[PDB]
């Protein structure tokens, strides 16, 4: 699933 | 050159319009981002995370009741209404607009606007720890325990309220924890909502972005969906384009979109 920032 | 941006908008039948923190910006919403945004002592990077709440779930909760209270008081801006009025202008004629934002603040729902994606979520959205449920709320204060607490000053006494009382599911075979239904740092979005998303972006032939670039998360996700398949991209923000280089229209989304959209 698509991480929040990217996992920043 | 507006006028060219006017005639793509003229033919346009599927719309796509995907909103950042800067539209959110102009009605006076914290966002908690860059030098300046603190609440307390920190930032919204340190409180949401799944961690933090594991960790003090009634500071996390202060800091979400205080973000809930705000809107109160801050208003959609003429961005918000423009969005929302072209939606339904356009849904008479057969045509259609969607919205996929990035912001919690349901101020798209409040301007009117319908056909919307809360891509991270809702402050006024929870979801149950134990059993899962997402359900509505807007209940000021959200629960007795948190009235009057999550002020903002850096030397305020934390309320430290025992998490029994903290706000809880509804079903009282559950009554279990509710947190604010709001994707935090290091989780995943929704992977039906992005599967909605995607078939949006497929049927859009023109694409807005408003209060963001095309460049960061979470528009770059979904602008090459669009750009690959030749269709024109507005931006619309505060940030600068280099002197030498689709469409981007300089200025705040209230003053630029509203003459777009009319
Ligand atoms: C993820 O974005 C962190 C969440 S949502 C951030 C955000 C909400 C509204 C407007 C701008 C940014 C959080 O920090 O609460
Ligand atoms: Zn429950």
């Amino acid at each position: 699933x698509v991480l929040k920032e990217y996992g920043v | 050159d507006l006028t060219a941006f006017r005639e793509h908008f003229a033919k346009a039948k599927h719309i796509a319009i995907i909103t950042g923190a800067g539209v959110s910006a102009e009605s006076g919403v914290p966002t908690f981002r860059g030098p300046g945004g603190f609440w307390r002592k920190w930032q919204a990077q340190d409180l949401a995370t799944p961690e933090a709440f594991s960790r003090d779930p009634s500071l996390v909760w202060e800091f979400y009741h205080y973000r809930r209270e705000v809107m109160r008081s801050k208003m959609p801006n003429p961005a918000h209404l423009a969005i929302a009025e072209c939606e339904a202008r356009l849904g008479q004629q057969g045509r259609s607009v969607v919205i996929i934002t990035q912001n919690i603040d349901e101020l798209h729902h409040r301007a009117g606007s319908k056909h919307v994606y809360e891509i991270h979520g809702s402050l006024f959205k929870t979801r149950c720890m134990s059993c899962g449920e997402v359900k509505a709320n807007h209940k000021s204060p959200i629960c007795p325990a948190l009235d009057g607490k999550g002020a903002p000053d850096p030397n305020t006494k934390e309320a430290r309220i025992p998490v029994e009382l903290l706000p809880r599911c509804e079903r009282k075979s559950c009554n279990g924890l509710l947190r604010p239904h709001v994707v935090w740092f290091g989780e995943t979005l929704d992977s039906d909502i992005l599967t909605a998303v995607e078939r949006e972006l497929e049927k859009c032939d023109l694409c807005l972005v408003v209060g963001t670039s095309s460049i960061v998360y979470p528009a770059a996700m979904f602008a090459p969906q669009v750009a690959s398949r030749g269709v024109p991209v507005a931006e619309f923000n505060m940030e600068c384009t280099p002197a030498t280089q689709k469409y981007h229209f300089e200025g705040p989304c209230g003053s630029t979109l509203p003459p777009a959209l009319e």
